[PDB]
């Protein structure tokens, strides 16, 4: 149209790799362990 | 950019420099150094800005100052008369070289 | 010990095409990039291009576009270097080099870590 642009992906320079995310496994499973500690006291004698 | 040749007596260190733009060496520390005897493939002793692979002693040492990268050869011997090339990453997944330097060991 | 085998001499008239074959041994073809280095006699080396051996994506230099193609075969673990419309300045030594480690999470294609070099080939244009 008159005076409007539209921005799009033109090209990719280089190799093509995977977009991702990284968490530490030790810290995350320690966090899940502590959440399980706090969560067993609301559902006693059960495995979550 | 690279000096055409360097000369030196045995038993003393020498320096070979490579000065490039900010996109070549200033932005990225990927600089490498190879030597090539005549009638032979290029060798492999500097890959990162300072690192060395296995099988290479402390004869060679790389460094980067600002917009240039210099390789210092601590001591000299008659084996070190090969032609030395520096190489770097120029951005946009494009790799460039230096051009060459002939070492004249006395 | 890993090793790279390159083809023989290629003597032909200008205007034709040259295929250079590079065969790896001692390591699997999928893990590493393959770069190409052209060295004119009495002249320094010149980078030519890289190929992702895991998928076949390749890139060339800034002035070799339209003349150069990269192919490979992972079954027999080799790469092919096709150059079209050669000139008299194409008489040079061709080197197949092993680059960085191929990883799916970060682009290590442009790393100039040329670990192992092949024996090279000579291409003479009459
Ligand atoms: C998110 O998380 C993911 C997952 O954790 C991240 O993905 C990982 O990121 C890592 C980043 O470093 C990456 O690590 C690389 O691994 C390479 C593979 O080697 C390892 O795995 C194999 C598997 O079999 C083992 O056999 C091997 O022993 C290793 O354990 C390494 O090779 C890489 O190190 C090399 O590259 C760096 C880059 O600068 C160099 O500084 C380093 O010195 C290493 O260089 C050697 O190797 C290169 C190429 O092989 C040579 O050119 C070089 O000369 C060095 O050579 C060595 O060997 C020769 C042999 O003669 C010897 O002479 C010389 O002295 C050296 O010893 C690097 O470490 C992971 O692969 C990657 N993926 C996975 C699945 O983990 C992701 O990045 C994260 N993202 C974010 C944003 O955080
Ligand atoms: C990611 O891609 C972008 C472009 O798609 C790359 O940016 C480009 O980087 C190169 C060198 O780093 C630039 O070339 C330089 O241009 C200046 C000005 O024209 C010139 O004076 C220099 O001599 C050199 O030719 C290029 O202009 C630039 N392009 C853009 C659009 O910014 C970037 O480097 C890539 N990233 C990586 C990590 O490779
Ligand atoms: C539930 O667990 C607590 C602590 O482990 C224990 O004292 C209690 O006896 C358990 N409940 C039953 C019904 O056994």
């Amino acid at each position: 149209g008159p005076g409007q642009t539209f921005y799009a992906t033109g090209d990719i320079i280089g190799d093509i790799k995977q977009a991702h995310c990284n968490i530490s496994e030790e810290k995350w499973n320690d966090t899940l362990q502590k959440v399980g500690i706090e969560l067993q006291k609301h559902f006693p004698n059960k495995t979550i | 950019t690279q000096p055409a040749s360097v000369s030196g007596s045995p038993g003393q260190p020498i320096t070979i420099s490579c000065t490039g733009t900010s996109s070549d060496v200033g932005n990225y520390d990927l600089v490498s150094w190879y030597q090539q005897h005549p009638g032979n493939a290029p060798k492999y002793m500097i890959y990162e800005v300072t690192k060395r692979p296995a099988g290479i002693s402390n004869r060679f040492s790389g460094s980067k100052s600002g917009n240039t990268a210099s390789l210092t050869i601590s001591g000299l011997q008659a084996e070190d008369a090969a032609d030395y090339y520096c190489c770097s990453y120029a951005g946009s997944s494009t790799v460039i070289f230096g051009g060459g330097t002939k070492v004249t060991v006395l | 010990q890993v090793q790279l085998v390159q083809s023989g001499a290629e003597v032909k008239k200008p205007g034709a095409s040259v295929k250079v074959s590079c065969k790896a041994s001692g390591y699997r073809f999928t893990d590493h990039y393959i770069h190409w280095v052209r060295q004119a006699p009495g002249q320094g080396p010149e980078w030519m291009g890289w190929i992702n051996t895991s998928s076949g994506r390749s890139n060339f230099a800034q002035k070799f576009q339209g003349r150069v193609t990269m192919t490979r075969d992972t079954s027999i673990s080799t790469a092919y270097m096709e150059l079209n419309r050669l000139k008299s300045d194409d008489t040079a030594v061709y080197y197949c080099t092993t680059g960085s480690w191929i990883s799916l999470y970060y682009d290590s294609s442009g790393y100039p870590n040329f670990d192992y070099w092949g024996q090279g080939t000579l291409v003479t244009v009459t």
